[PDB]
């Protein structure tokens, strides 16, 4: 019903936290002293205490991870209602502010380098029969060269939707989500039962690559229920109109493919992506 | 085609009131009432007013544009279209001053009363047509944004547009969208094709229709459900909303002309829709013209002023 600190394979003497690092929907993401760390603090009341059960047999699952392209899980304490969750801390700024960044030219080798590092991490949290749920550029750090992952696994006992009868949507969501998901959408759909799998993230990646060439999401245009609508039926774009070729946009066409089983697996991913110019 | 005596006065006499405040600060305004909107007091000057705050987090050289974006909306004034008296910005969330309504939305109203009757939803289809036709004909804009919701309404008796789309910056820089069970987006729009205030006549078609039924209309409720009143995700709604065909009225106990003015709203071929001369010329609507009803009086009773 608790999970001690001690319980971890990091020998774990004192914790200093210090000042927030940012904004977040889920729990509050605190510098800290251990080397220096990155603490997340979140609060669960206690209702559903078989789920806390469920998330501490998958936190522990996350204690025999350890992969270069990972954020390195170092342990999880919780005394209801506080949790926390410390992973190492990620120099460097995220994806998502790096191809946002006007002074910083990203060149095809270079996006197809950080791709390949995204899914070699990506195969080995599915090795380990981990699914991420929430693949994005925000959680993916890059510091010259040193492509991390960050904050697999949270999504499912994150609680980001909660006004009375009205999903809450964040505006880079939606894109990620494959098809199987957004048709599930609903007012009360809840992130703990929504049918997420290894095709779902392959999916996630794939809108990482387009965001990799445009430095924007898809659908940045539209609002939130045309994306749905458009996302469910299977509508999606190309490259063609800031000129990428055949081989590039052959990317997204596999990994956004409509039916699950189109979406090659990470290790085949690795291969196509292994042969571009 | 708009013209008015008592209709002048009133404007001209908030553009009195205009100019009894120059600037805005959190500290002017008491908090009267929750309507996130709020009913607010001023200090400076006498007028209560609406004061609606979203909070966003951004840089202020973004929200010094965002400032001169809403700016236009000193410009924009009309009997159809609620005042607008001035935009802040203050700790975390920028405020939308604007004309207190003592009707609140029609679909809270709605909420109240059972159903809404035909011959207040003719004067309600007439002032939301030359709303709009005052903004595509002056400004060159869409309203981008009709439900019921968005349209207020007062104890004197006049009905207003509100919440349209002035700044492009402002919808982008909010972080997160609120999609529920209702849905009153066109299906061009949802589509993501081209669109024009043709997409603002479908909104204001299967607003009209819900109001008068008492219920939104997709899905189609089954016989029993209308002998009665006389679980869906989503995407199954949006996705009936653009297959299937658009919701009509009983066809017993509402007038022709009402029922072929929805029609014509709800086509979804947007060349083929009506576009607001036609509704202009519509017999429903010139009918309505011509009828003696007291709003303000079916409101205060129905609503309890
Ligand atoms: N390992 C880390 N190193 C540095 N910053 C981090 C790390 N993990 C999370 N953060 C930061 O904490 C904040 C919360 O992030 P997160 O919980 O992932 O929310 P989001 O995905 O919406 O950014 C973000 O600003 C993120 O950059
Ligand atoms: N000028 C106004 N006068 C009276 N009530 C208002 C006004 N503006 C907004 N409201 C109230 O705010 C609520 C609508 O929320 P709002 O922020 O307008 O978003 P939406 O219209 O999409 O719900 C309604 O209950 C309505 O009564
Ligand atoms: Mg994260």
């Amino acid at each position: 019903t608790s999970i001690f600190l001690q319980e971890w394979d990091i020998p774990f003497e004192q914790l200093e936290i210090g000042e927030l690092i940012g904004k977040g929907r889920f729990g509050q993401v605190y510098h800290g002293r251990w080397g220096e760390v990155a603490i997340r603090l979140i609060d669960i009341e206690r209702d559903n205490e078989d789920q806390l059960k469920a998330f501490k047999r998958e936190v522990m699952a996350y204690r025999q991870t350890r992969h270069e392209n990972v954020v390195l899980f170092m342990g999880a304490c919780m005394s209801p209602p506080h949790l926390a969750i410390i992973t190492s801390l990620c120099k460097g700024r995220t994806l998502y502010s790096v191809v946002r960044d006007a002074k910083i030219v990203l060149d095809v080798n270079k996006t197809r380098q950080i791709a390949q590092e995204i899914v070699k991490g990506m195969g080995y949290l599915h090795a380990k029969g981990i699914l991420h749920k929430d693949l994005k550029s925000k959680n993916v750090f890059y510091d010259n060269g040193k492509v991390v992952i960050t904050d697999f696994g949270l999504f499912s006992i994150s609680g980001v939707l909660q006004r009375e009868d009205k999903l809450r949507i964040q505006n880079g969501w939606l894109c990620h989500l494959a098809p199987e998901i957004i048709r599930q959408l609903s007012p009360d759909t809840e992130e703990d039962k929504l049918p997420f799998s290894k095709h779902s993230d392959v999916f996630a990646l794939g809108t990482i690559w387009y965001e990799l060439h445009a430095r924007e999401w898809p659908f940045k245009t539209q609002p939130a229920e045309a994306i749905i609508w458009q996302m469910g039926t299977g509508m999606k774009p190309n490259l063609s109109q800031i000129g990428m070729g055949k081989e590039i946009s052959d990317i997204l066409l596999f990994c956004w493919a409509f039916e699950q089983e189109e979406r090659p697996t990470f290790t085949k991913l690795m291969d196509m992506l292994e042969k571009l110019p | 085609l708009e013209l008015d005596e008592q209709q002048r006065k009133r404007l001209e006499a908030f553009l009195t009131q205009k100019q009894k405040v120059g600037e805005l600060k959190d500290d002017d305004f008491e908090k009267i009432s929750e309507l996130v909107v709020f009913k607010v007091s001023h200090k400076p000057s006498g007028l209560v007013m609406a004061r609606k705050l979203i909070h966003l987090e951004i840089k202020p050289a973004i929200r010094n544009q965002i400032i001169r974006e809403l700016q236009v909306l000193h410009e924009c004034n009309s009997p159809y279209i609620v005042g607008f008296y001035g935009a802040f910005y203050s700790d975390g969330e920028i405020s939308i001053c604007m004309e207190h309504m003592d009707g609140g939305s029609l679909d809270q109203v709605l909420k109240k009363a059972g159903r809404i009757p035909e011959q207040i939803l003719g004067k309600v289809s007439i002032a939301v047509i030359k709303g709009l036709t005052y903004l595509r004909e002056k400004h060159k804009i869409m309203h981008r944004d009709v439900k019921p919701s968005n349209i207020l309404v007062n104890s004197r008796g006049e009905i207003k547009l509100c919440d349209f789309g002035v700044s492009g910056q402002l919808i982008d820089s909010m972080a997160n969208s609120f999609v529920g069970t209702r849905s009153y987006m066109s299906p061009e729009r949802l589509q993501g094709t081209h669109y024009s205030v043709q997409s603002d006549i479908w909104s204001m078609g299967l607003s009209l229709v819900e109001m008068a039924v008492g219920r939104y209309p997709i899905p189609p409720p089954d016989a029993k459900e209308l002998e009665l009143m006389f679980p869906m995700a989503i995407f199954e709604l949006l996705d009936y909303i653009v297959n299937e065909p658009p919701p009509k009225l009983p066809s017993a106990v509402f007038s022709l002309e009402f029922q072929d003015f929805v029609n014509k709203c709800l086509i979804k071929n947007p060349a083929e829709r009506a576009d607001l001369k036609q509704l202009m010329v519509h017999a429903f609507i010139k009918r309505s013209d011509a009828e003696e009803v007291d709003f303000a009086g079916w409101l205060c009773s129905t609503i309890g002023l």
